[PDB]
């Protein structure tokens, strides 16, 4: 499995011990894969970068950065995390541990960042060695994305407001979104960062191609086959933004190499691409929230 | 009673080893320098 | 001249000894042929 | 186990003290690497043969 | 412990120590002698923010 | 791990040899999946289109085309590389061998790029047997990207020569941490452009829909955020149109019950986000050392991982 081990710092309260306990079968994230790594090295403490902790678009940076290892046995002086991305494809079957909707017997669970949910829920402090560790959320591919993009959907609203996107019915029942209360303004605040770049590169992407559509195919195929299949498509949406805004090849092609950058660098981040599978057997099928469930390497 | 009975069962087994002994002051020390020896060639530094 | 390469037999059978040891990677242009191997490599078969 | 002085004249007087303390151990590890080159595993193992 | 690569397997060897210090006050003191090197130019350069 | 053999025919000469015994660690790209194979199918002569050789946006639309393999051995008579895009499947972990002015990291996605820097490049001459090898160069996704959309946008600008005066915007040179890099500026094919230009066009529009116009409303409100926030600031980019785009909702909702807003991320997510992996080739590895160095030096070999 390749099995690495992390080292519980010095003498720790037993009320700690006792929460690391329950923390097997949670998700972490090895910065490297070295057979030896510290404790402080994994906990959230350890995700700040520009001197503070990561928001929601910081954090989906480092999980896309690191590795995320499932946690195996937990060891009174040790941590036995086994790192998701090393070994044959379908092998290394490891527990996980459900939380929020069911995994059923497949689906490529996705490791979200916390705060997408429940907030500090899952935070699960250590104080006799001062460090905390957040662990990701296991959600499937397709509802992990839904949701992503369902909350800074959100999030676009809230940015400029005067149907709701928060009760997803998700097979069984329906999924809450909202926790009310100032979660949201908790959430919400550390979506702020990622609902910006999402709406920078949506106004920064229509803008360019439409001051580039009516810049270029005025200077062969091109012209032809562009408007050919874009009739009242871009172009009536040529027209219609150009009306509710303003309008330079030198620095049009300038900002097309900038934003086709930062375009790209977002569908990185964003997309989640899965981590694991769920290859049950002799098993439920369907893994209930809180259960452990089987899991294997790739998709 | 019988505290500081403490312990002295054996007395090892020894070797001359060739060591810089310096009496500094009132004490007798082993004077050192280890690089060369343990760091030389390795690309550790020294402490 | 590309160099003929070094000889793996006949380095079995040491004619002398170096008295030096030293990193010689920084030493690198003293030699017509030169090779690091961090432990094992299969060019030594 | 701490020694004691008689004083005289007003003070509160002394009691001998003792100190009773304990220590932990640090826990560390040390390590170091090689490798066998897949041609030498062949060799080695049995089959280059 | 070991594990693949390219080229061929990789054994890593760890023993765990673990240790203490024995002794009630200071055992070991150090002290600088004499300074080697600046290592940094002690120049110059402005900051920008 | 379905290596696939690739014959050194017959004739090799001692310095032709010695200059293979090197390239272990380097990548090749096999029109095929195959077991057996000649050695003249992954040469640089196999890249050559009907009478012509591909330009360096060509050689992207050859290497989307055709499977990269990292050569793991070469032996006297047969080379062996495992196509990565197949037979990735080790417990381990195959060596790349960094060849580039640039470095890894650890977790950089690792996606390959037609030789072209200024001060660099490797093609390995074969004089025995009438055969070359160019080798890709290994780069981290970001920079990579970086790199088609300069050649894309190049492309695009000589295309309709620049009405404008004669002098544009570099477009040529990079940077990567520090270390200025100068692209290759040399030629741009007719067809090598239109593709890499009609598929930029296609996909663009695609991610735009009925929920983007309630987004384009948000433009006035960002400039808002240009400048009370530090961030926010950085965010749009000295030279961003958006900027010069402020230099709106339109009624029209469908009964009120679609959701426009999620609809229009995904669309866009989709066609207008993935656009580093249709315009180039997406990586297929990622660097990973277990000997806990963190960092690929220029010329290193990378112990590489499956997919990022």
């Amino acid at each position: 499995c390749f099995e690495a081990d992390i080292a519980i710092p010095s003498g720790i309260s037993r009320p700690d011990a006792a929460a690391l306990q329950r923390c097997e079968g949670r998700v972490v994230f090895l910065p490297t894969i070295r057979r030896q790594l510290a404790l402080a090295d994994v906990a959230h403490e350890s995700f700040v970068s520009g001197g503070v902790s990561p928001d929601t678009l910081g954090l989906l940076l480092a999980y896309r950065r690191r590795f995320p290892a499932v946690i195996t046995r937990v060891l009174p002086t040790r941590i036995v995390a086994c790192p998701v991305d090393l070994g044959l494809t379908h092998a290394g079957t490891v527990n996980l541990r459900n939380t929020s909707p069911v995994d059923l017997c497949n689906g490529d669970p996705v490791s979200l960042v916390p705060p997408v949910f429940e907030g500090q829920a899952t935070d699960v402090r250590l104080e006799s060695l001062d460090l905390t560790l957040r662990f990701p959320v296991p959600l499937p591919t397709p509802l992990a994305r839904e949701i992503v993009a369902r909350l800074v959907a959100r999030g676009i609203r809230d940015l400029n407001p005067d149907p709701d996107l928060n009760v997803l019915y998700y097979n069984g029942a329906r999924l809450s979104l909202v926790a009310d209360v100032q979660q949201l303004a908790s959430v919400n605040t550390e979506l702020r960062s990622l609902v910006l770049n999402m709406v920078y590169s949506i106004t920064e992407g229509t803008t360019l191609i439409l001051t580039l559509i009516p810049r270029l195919l005025a200077l062969g195929y091109v012209n032809a086959l562009l408007q050919m299949q874009s009739v009242t498509r871009e172009a009536a949406q040529l027209i219609h933004p150009e009306a509710p805004m303003l309008m330079r090849r030198l620095p049009l092609y300038e900002a097309l190499v900038a934003w086709l950058a930062h375009a790209g660098q977002l569908g990185d981040i964003l997309a989640l691409a899965p981590a694991v599978r769920v290859c049950t057997f002799d098993g439920a099928a369907v893994v209930q929230s809180g259960d452990m469930a089987p899991v294997i390497r790739y998709p | 009673n019988r505290e500081t009975l403490d312990e002295l069962e054996s007395a090892p087994q020894t070797t001359r080893v060739r060591a810089d002994l310096v009496a500094i002051g009132d004490r007798l020390v082993f004077l050192e320098a280890l690089e060369k020896r343990i760091y030389a060639a390795t690309n550790v530094p020294y402490p | 001249r590309d160099p003929p390469g070094y000889r793996y037999a006949a380095a079995m059978v040491p004619t002398g000894s170096i008295l030096s040891t030293i990193e010689v990677a920084s030493h690198r242009r003293l030699f017509d042929f030169f090779a690091r191997v961090r432990s094992d490599e299969n060019s030594l078969y | 186990h701490q020694p004691l002085i008689a004083r005289d004249g007003p003070h509160p007087v002394e009691q001998p003290v003792h100190n009773y303390m304990t220590k932990v151990i640090d826990r560390r590890a040390l390590n170091a690497a090689f490798s066998l080159a897949t041609e030498a595993i062949a060799l080695l193992t049995g089959e280059a043969l | 412990a070991r594990h693949e690569t390219g080229g061929g397997v990789n054994f890593t060897l760890t023993q765990p120590r673990g240790n203490v210090d024995l002794g009630v006050g200071y055992t070991a003191v150090a002290a600088t002698a004499t300074v080697r090197n600046p290592v940094t130019d002690m120049g110059n350069l402005p900051q920008n923010f």
